[PDB]
RNA sequence: AAGGCGGCCGAAAGGCUAGACGGUGGGAGAGGGUGGUGGA
RNA sequence: ACGCCGAUGGCGAAGGCAGCCACCUGGUCCACCCGUGACGCUUU
């Protein structure tokens, strides 16, 4: 699920990568997500 | 009435009192600004990525509700107020893609 | 935003016969219901330029419906302003 | 607020649905506005 | 800065619009073929 934004597990695997076999449609979503967690603190920015 | 989740950081170092507390906190919260739950996790602890609030670490809600959307606002800034509520990001319900 | 169910109510009250849902009269309804919402909205926000064209198109929208039944059926246009309370 | 152009049938009046708008069901979007909070 | 994602990408009538969240709100697309029945476009 591109959206479930507590995936570390997986979320952390596309840490932003650049099209990540992810499609533009994909991506983005990613994206937002991973942004999302971010802000959780759950994913790092830099 | 919408379906939002609400994602709570909460201080990690409380006791299961003051903790027991503050999730009493936030169910009247949630009920006073007419949130019906439909259901509630608790993944606790996590080992996070950056410093918040200095502790390195911190204990996860999150809680899946239904309410008047009119009223997400104040709800949000409702579960801000409390000193060991560090983080509050609600957000609409949404079917996971793929 | 306005709901499906306070809009057939509309669409109930205006109406030709049971199953209109698009005759001159229902369709100038509708809108003044979008416009009226739409004015509370900008009552305040009024700083949303934008969305302000937005009502300056859909007030002559409406006004070249009415014109539209005026002309083509003086009958219609009749009860319509009326029961609007539209026009003046 | 004054002026042009406007599909099919009809001399016209008027009619017709393919244009327009509406009904219902989906879609994408750094479109506008308000209130928030997070990093650099 | 508002990085990375950001693009031969997207939106807007123009200027222009880029962290994330919620709310209010404008425009738009595809389907059906259900309604009205040319009600449309536009120039100063």
């Amino acid at each position: 699920d591109l959206r479930d934004y507590r995936n570390v597990e997986v979320l952390k695997r596309f840490l932003i990568l650049p099209r990540t076999g992810l499609s533009g449609k994909e991506q983005r979503i990613l994206a937002k997500t991973i942004k999302r967690a971010r802000i959780l603190g759950l994913l790092p920015f830099t | 009435m919408r379906r939002y989740e609400v994602n709570i950081v909460l201080n990690p170092n409380l006791d299961q009192s003051q903790l027991a507390l503050e999730k009493e906190i936030i169910q009247r919260a949630l009920e006073n600004y007419g949130a019906r739950v439909e259901k509630v996790e608790e993944l606790g602890l996590r080992r996070l990525a950056y410093p918040i609030a200095k502790d390195p670490q911190g204990y996860f809600l999150w809680y899946q509700v239904e309410m008047p959307e009119d009223r997400v606002n104040d709800l949000a800034r409702e579960l801000r107020i409390r000193d060991n509520v560090r983080r509050v990001m609600v957000v609409k319900s949404q079917e996971p893609f793929l | 935003p306005i709901t499906k169910e306070e809009k057939q109510k509309v669409i109930q009250e205006f109406a030709r016969f049971p199953g209109d849902t698009g005759s001159t009269e229902v369709q100038v309804a509708l809108l003044t219901l979008r416009i009226n919402r739409l004015s509370e909205h900008l009552k305040v926000h009024k700083k949303d330029h934008h969305s302000h064209r937005g009502l300056l198109m859909m007030v002559g929208q409406r006004r070249r419906l009415l014109r539209y039944l005026q002309r083509e059926d003086p009958e219609r246009y009749r009860e319509i302003v009326e029961k609007l309370g539209l026009r003046g």
